[PDB]
DNA sequence: ACTGACTGACTGACTGACTGACTGACTGACTGACTGACTGACTGACTGACTGACTGACTG
DNA sequence: CAGTCAGTCAGTCAGTCAGTCAGTCAGTCAGTCAGTCAGTCAGTCAGTCAGTCAGTCAGT
């Protein structure tokens, strides 16, 4: 018996038992999570010769099941938890350790941001989001001694607890770290089996979309505890569930005080879960049942689906198939090859588009910006760091140096879309050089010398040099940012502005009846085309780019300017996206003919 | 005791570990006689100072008993698992037995040896004299024995050691044999539930401080007894200490006062530095974390800044934690110990061992034509240019420096810039020269500032104080230093590289500084022209941003042409789809070299210092007045480059010196400045078509 | 030879001075605590130097 | 009439030093606290006397 407890303990444990087993999925969770650790240890123990301990439960259930235990939890949680912890330890222990819980919600209207959050909400369960500033380094704490005596060998033992563990409260006694038992003997301890818990503290600030017009912010902090670090990076937004503790003495115990009010707050556990942002942070969680991946593979083995998909993407924008078929082609990407004992070689495609004002050129960006996932758009400026760091960092516990990534290592797998491409200056042109083939950006500033990672993809829309002179004297500077810059691109689409009457038809009774397939499908055929599979190039395409690699030499050397092997490079990467449009696995001619036209238009 | 600090069994014993591992290190035969016999009779011979104990004997052990019978006691994964009580124990199961008197001391060797034999000559005089005195009053002779080896304190065998003691992980290759204590982790993969293990990081070493002695046991004098009492230190800061502690100052009215001494302490050396993560090995949106190391003994000055490395160590905790509000008991804050290191890119001319080496070299010289083969090696996925690969293995070569006995000196070194612009790939160059050479760094244009690339001045923790932390430019000296977009560096950096351009110097007169670093290093670079490429109406150095003085500070320069020619491209496209086809690219009738294999070829052919002669002068001497006398009588800015500056009579005496290497054979014959020669006028003047 | 008269010895009740426990003020002592700031690194605003972009004005 | 060169402001970067905040400390002084003691009070035990009974002697 610890304290040999009450029966009140007894009701709880026997109750929420009964409802554990009166819905019977959770069961099979526990069952799944037993199986895989057993047979990964089966696989550990036989041939060579993981997961954690927590269960999701949803607050849908308990509302149709007990209005007593519902309105229990979400009052008083330190009464409350423990018990059912027990329970699922007594369930896991009986079908074959700590396991505890999630509380995922739908909250009480407890959705309160940390503007709002004190002091009447203090020790109940508070549900908080924001932005994750300033993350803290992961240190490790001890639990459990043990030690080796000498000479009589024996192992021996000792326990240690403190006030951020479970949700009571305790009679504290602190304990000497021993040495020299009764009787007297050198007690020479260890490690390995000694046993260590991680632990790590991150502070939230409230989100700056939602904030006030202009004031200061103000903010909370949050204990993580052992499954639950390295989450969530600096710069993410973060769903928090918790109990809102306040430990310590707040200057009540001696007298004539300083620090005049005590009581300092936190937030304990619990259920850390990073959401979905406009700008910053991955959205590929999106689900795929097999319903979704049969109407995928029904849609999947016709002959129009680059031409459905085409026309997809503008709902409201009149005209402009090959812009379209050029931005399918940019998310899908390419494939990327890195060789055996070399440097790699870039997969994906860089589309500049320039032309006349009012010509749907910045309302484009958006929609990509929208549908893609992690978009990052950068107006303007610009310095300093957007392709750097900046290393801006005055690290309070030791005199070190970190770095605090811009824009362009953050958007990595992803696309950059940067407007008024004219406006930048030279020097950042010099990092635009850095990234866009090189895909490295090194920095030895004062400093630390580092090479970091960034492979990102750029979508640029830039104003002519004067007027919408973009047909009238020459197309040899009528852009005129030279001339490394226009061969990095890959394709320069040139828009013009040209006056009809059936063009003002056409797009007028489409401008009218604005006014008065689809894309949560379409994503999910994206990302499903994304992971599975690669494709590999076969004979059958070689000689069509060939062919027409040596034509548009000898004849678009006698027509224009300029070409390189990087067309040839960029012949291969569309051959590929087209590829993997079908979702086949080899490379035919159809896609050196369809990659070979859009090369035409784009470049004649 | 019971009900207070309990108890508790494990399966481990100490008890027949201790036996077996006596039992191997007596009879192990694999490796004259046994191997250890031979290594610790070498160390009590004081030639010696480390022990490297692997883990590949051990196991062996384990399946020849295994198989012999009877069944041996698991010990690889004893140590594995903790690893750190086994080198107190596996020492004291050392000192048992030791090959002693096999050699007289030298009068000239040492004093940390004269002083370990005092003690000894000392402890066995205290010893015998007990066993004089007890003897004599009487009243099998174990029990006197075991009467006088517990009335005597004597100098404990903590004391007397000499050396040091390491161990050594297990490889890949021997796991795979007979079926884990090494497999490569990064520095986010180690989880708060390895602290007492043995693992292997990889990473770069950035920020290696000095190495400073560090105190271990402080042996103080007591002036009245005659005592000298001991202090262990194990913490961070220690206390000195008073009156005395002895067993006869002790029990006395008049307690005697001690101070300490310097030549009775005992010392180690000291060093730390830091991991960052390899920056290949990270997820997509992070930053590469750090991790501290100590070291400890011989393993010292191995560890250069700016490298890949392998350190294999065991992992403990130290206490501290950060602010005095943020902590909650009992946080810890751990460090890497130091084993034993591994680097990549093994470093010339460290090394002396040459005959297994030949058979590897050896193949490569009875492979026939080494020269063009290996021109043909470096960087093989690009096609074209052999002329520039051609030169470029004249750089990695170099040599030969000379000094005149004044002493001024000569180099000894190349210097290579490249033009043109844009698809003649030559940032792939760049990259793989500055992959192939160990102690290269490539860095773009901007980029490093002025004072990222020269030194600068920090305040240091721990070990202290105020070291000169270097740039990029101190970081790779004797080596290569590729540069990115010449073009766009800021003035005071064109000084700093003409600066490097007369040997050794750098000056810095700013805010704390008055002092002349040294740099060794080569200089590749790579301009781009002017706007856009190549027009023939405008004349050289019209299209090129620099001053012709720059231009002769390079003794070679290259320009790389770009025109549309219908044969190349057929040659070309099939070069490059057959590689997106597969991923290797040579056939009909090619081998690369493999990169390690190059660079022991390589660093075995900077130990020859060659030796011309008198013919070479006449022919030396006779083309330099061709060229002298032609380069002078078109004086134009047209196509021509004019004057032909002696430094490339200095330049074209070093490049034959440079090739007479490669013969491996101090014969400078008329084939080497003939090459040299053709590489000069094939070198420039290709703008013709 | 027995019985009453007297007598010492024992035995029970009375008398009081000792004996053992109990718990309120007085003061040294002893330890918190805070006042005595002191120290020391670190951080945050000030200020000049420099290098880049803009534009007049000069020249082909 | 258009290119260019040089002058010129502007933004940004590195050096500068005065506040600032956290950690340590010794002396003293005061606040409480415990050990001192003194007076109270009931219990208890040894001295002392009176009564009563058995022994013994003398009278009839
Ligand atoms: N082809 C088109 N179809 C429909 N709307 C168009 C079309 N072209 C331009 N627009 C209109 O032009 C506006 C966007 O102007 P835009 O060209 O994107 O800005 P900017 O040229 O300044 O970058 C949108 O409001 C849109 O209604
Ligand atoms: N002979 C060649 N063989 C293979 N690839 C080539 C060749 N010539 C040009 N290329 C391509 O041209 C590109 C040149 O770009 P890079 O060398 O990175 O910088 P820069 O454009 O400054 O030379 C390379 O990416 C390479 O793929």
């Amino acid at each position: 018996t610890f304290f040999a407890p009450d029966a009140v303990f007894g009701d709880r444990v026997r109750r929420f038992q009964e409802f554990l087993d009166t819905f019977t999925s959770y069961r099979d969770s526990v069952r799944s999570i037993q199986v895989y650790n057993s047979n990964n240890a089966a696989n550990y123990n036989d041939d060579q010769d993981i997961l954690p301990h927590r269960i999701i439960i949803s607050l849908d259930d308990l509302r149709e099941f007990d209005r007593s235990f519902w309105s229990g939890i979400l009052v008083e949680p330190a009464y409350f938890i423990p018990p059912a912890e027990k329970a699922l330890t007594d369930l896991a222990d009986s079908m074959d350790h700590p396991w505890k819980l999630s509380f995922k919600g739908s909250f009480g209207a407890h959705a309160l941001s940390p503007r709002t959050l004190t002091a009447q909400h203090l020790n109940k369960l508070v549900s908080v989001e924001g932005i994750v500033t300033k993350t803290s380094l992961v240190r490790p704490k001890l639990i459990r001694s043990v030690h080796y005596a000498a000479k009589t060998g024996r192992f021996h033992y000792r326990d240690y607890t403190d006030a951020t563990t479970t949700l009571t409260t305790r009679i504290p006694t602190p304990a000497i770290y021993p040495t020299e038992d009764t009787e007297g003997n050198k007690l020479t301890t260890e490690y390995g089996y000694s046993t260590f818990i991680d632990h790590q503290r991150i502070t939230v600030q409230e989100m700056p979309e939602m904030a006030p017009a202009g004031q200061l912010p103000r903010s909370i902090d949050v204990i993580l505890d052992d499954d639950l670090v390295d989450k969530t990076k600096p710069g993410d937004r973060v769903n928090v569930v918790g109990v809102f503790k306040s430990l310590g003495a707040g200057g009540m115990n001696q007298s004539n005080s300083n620090t005049l009010i005590g009581f300092k707050t936190l937030i304990l556990g619990n259920t850390v879960y990073p959401l979905h942002a406009r700008s910053t942070g991955v959205a590929a969680r999106q689900m795929l049942t097999d319903f979704d991946i049969r109407n995928i593979n029904k849609l999947s083995k016709k002959k129009d689906i680059f031409d459905i998909l085409s026309q997809s993407l503008a709902p409201s924008i009149y005209g402009h198939d090959h812009i379209k078929k050029a931005i399918l082609l940019m998310l899908m990407g390419g494939v990327e090859k890195n060789l055996e004992n070399g440097s790699h070689l870039r997969g994906d495609i860089n589309i500049l588009m320039v032309g006349d004002p009012s010509t749907a050129k910045s309302q484009l960006l958006r929609f990509v910006l929208n549908t893609a996932s992690l978009a990052i758009a950068t107006t303007g400026r610009g310095s300093s760091g957007v392709g750097l760091t900046a290393a801006v960092t005055t690290d309070r516990e030791t005199g070190e140096r970190r770095l605090e990534a811009g824009a362009m290592v953050l958007a990595d797998r992803g696309v950059v879309c940067i407007d008024e491409f004219d406006k930048m200056t030279d020097v950042d042109r010099v990092a635009i050089h850095e990234v866009m083939e090189q895909q490295t950006v090194t920095i030895a500033k004062a400093g630390i010398h580092t090479t970091l990672n960034a492979r990102c993809s750029v979508i640029a829309a830039a104003n002519p040099v004067f007027g919408q002179y973009d047909v009238n004297r020459d197309p040899h500077q009528n852009i005129a940012l030279p001339d490394s810059l226009l061969s990095r691109f890959d394709l320069l689409f040139v828009v013009t502005d040209d006056i009809n009457e059936i063009r003002d038809r056409s797009i007028s009774e489409h401008v009218l009846r604005t006014h008065r397939v689809t894309i949560p499908f379409l994503r999910k055929y994206v990302q499903y085309a994304k992971e599975r599979v690669i494709p590999q190039l076969t004979q059958e395409a070689i000689n069509v780019i060939v062919k027409n690699y040596t034509d548009l030499r000898n004849d678009d050397n006698t027509k224009k300017s300029p070409i390189t092997a990087r067309t040839l490079e960029t012949l291969i990467r569309l051959a590929t996206a087209h590829a993997k449009v079908r979702l086949s696995k080899t490379v035919n001619k159809v896609d050196a003919k369809v990659a070979a036209n859009l090369l035409r238009f784009a470049l004649l | 005791m019971s009900a207070a600090l309990p108890s508790i069994q494990l399966p481990v014993d100490y008890n027949n570990l201790f036996n077996e591992i006596t039992d191997f290190l007596v009879t192990f035969k694999q490796d004259k006689g046994p191997k250890y016999m031979a290594m610790l009779q070498k160390v009590a011979n004081r030639e010696l100072n480390s022990v490297i104990i692997d883990l590949d004997d051990i196991l062996q052990y384990q399946n020849e008993k295994f198989l012999q019978g009877t069944q041996a006691d698991d010990l690889v994964s004893a140590i594995q698992q903790n690893a750190n009580h086994f080198t107190e124990l596996f020492c004291r199961a050392i000192d048992n037995n030791m090959p002693l008197p096999t050699k007289e001391i030298d009068y000239k060797d040492d004093v940390l040896d004269v002083i370990l034999n005092q003690r000894r000559l000392r402890n066995e005089r205290m010893l015998s004299d007990r066993t004089n005195e007890i003897r004599s009053e009487n009243l099998m002779n174990d029990a006197l024995r075991e009467v006088v080896e517990d009335e005597t304190e004597l100098f404990p065998p903590n004391l007397t050691r000499r050396y040091f003691l390491y161990f050594k992980p297990l490889s890949q290759n021997c796991a795979r044999r007979y079926r884990i204590s090494s497999k490569p982790l990064s520095v986010r993969q180690i989880k708060g539930d390895f602290l007492g293990q043995l693992i292997t990081v990889r990473g770069i070493i950035t920020r290696v401080s000095d190495v400073k002695p560090a105190v271990e046991v402080i042996a103080y004098t007591c002036d009245q007894c005659g005592y000298e009492v001991f202090q262990e230190v194990n913490s961070r800061t220690f206390t000195p200490l008073s009156e005395c502690t002895s067993e006869e100052c002790s029990q006395n009215q008049t307690k005697g006062q001690l101070f300490m001494s310097t030549r009775a302490s005992k010392f180690s050396a000291f060093q730390e530095c830091k991991i960052q993560e390899l920056s290949q090995q990270v997820p997509v949106g992070h930053i590469p974390r750090s991790l501290n190391i100590h070291v400890n003994g011989t393993l010292v000055r191995s560890l250069s800044p700016g490298d890949i490395v392998d350190v294999t160590g065991i992992f403990l905790p130290a206490p501290y934690t950060g602010f005095k509000a943020l902590k909650a008991g009992l946080l810890t804050e751990t460090y890497l110990e130091a084993q034993f290191v591994r680097q990549h890119k093994k470093k010339f001319a460290s090394f002396s061992l040459t005959s297994d080496v030949e058979e590897r070299v050896m193949e490569l010289i009875t492979s026939g034509d080494v020269y063009n083969r290996l021109a043909k090696s470096i960087a093989p996925e690009i096609y074209g240019n052999l002329d520039v690969k051609k030169a470029l293995l004249l750089l990695l070569v170099g040599g030969v420096d000379k000094r005149v006995g004044d002493g001024m000196k000569i180099r000894g070194d190349i210097n290579v810039c490249l033009m043109g612009d844009p698809g003649v790939a030559k940032s792939q160059l760049l990259k793989a020269i500055c992959k192939i050479s160990p102690r290269g760094v490539y860095t773009t244009g901007k980029g490093s500032s002025g004072v990222g690339l020269t030194a600068a001045v920090m305040k240091d923790p721990v070990t202290d104080e105020m070291i000169l932390e270097g740039g990029a430019l101190v970081l790779a000296d004797n080596g290569i230093c590729c540069i990115d977009e010449f073009d766009k560096m800021d003035e005071s950096d064109r000084t700093a590289i003409h600066e490097v351009m007369e040997q050794q110097t750098i000056s810095i007169s700013k805010a704390g500084i008055n002092t002349t670093l040294n740099a060794r290093t080569s200089i590749l670079a790579a301009a781009n022209p002017l706007y856009g490429r190549y027009n023939p109406r405008l004349s050289p150095l019209d299209n090129i941003n620099l001053p012709a003085a720059l231009l002769s500070r390079f003794d070679i320069l290259f320009l790389m042409l770009d025109i549309p020619s219908r044969d190349d491209d057929e040659k070309l496209a099939e070069h490059v789809t057959y590689v997106h086809m597969h991923n290797k690219q040579p056939d009909l009738d090619f081998t690369p070299v493999e990169p390690s294999k190059m660079r022991e070829y390589i660093a075995y052919a900077k130990t020859k210092r060659p030796v011309m002669s008198e013919a070479v002068n006449d022919y030396v001497v006779q083309a330099y007045i061709r060229l002298r006398q032609d380069s002078k009588r078109e004086m134009d800015s047209k196509f021509s480059f004019g004057q032909a500056t002696p430094r490339t009579l200095l330049g074209i005496i070093r490049l034959s010196q440079a090739l007479a290497k490669l013969r491996l054979a101090d014969m400078v014959d008329i084939d080497d400045v003939e090459e040299a020669l053709r590489l000069v006028r094939v070198s420039k003047e290709s703008l013709y078509q």
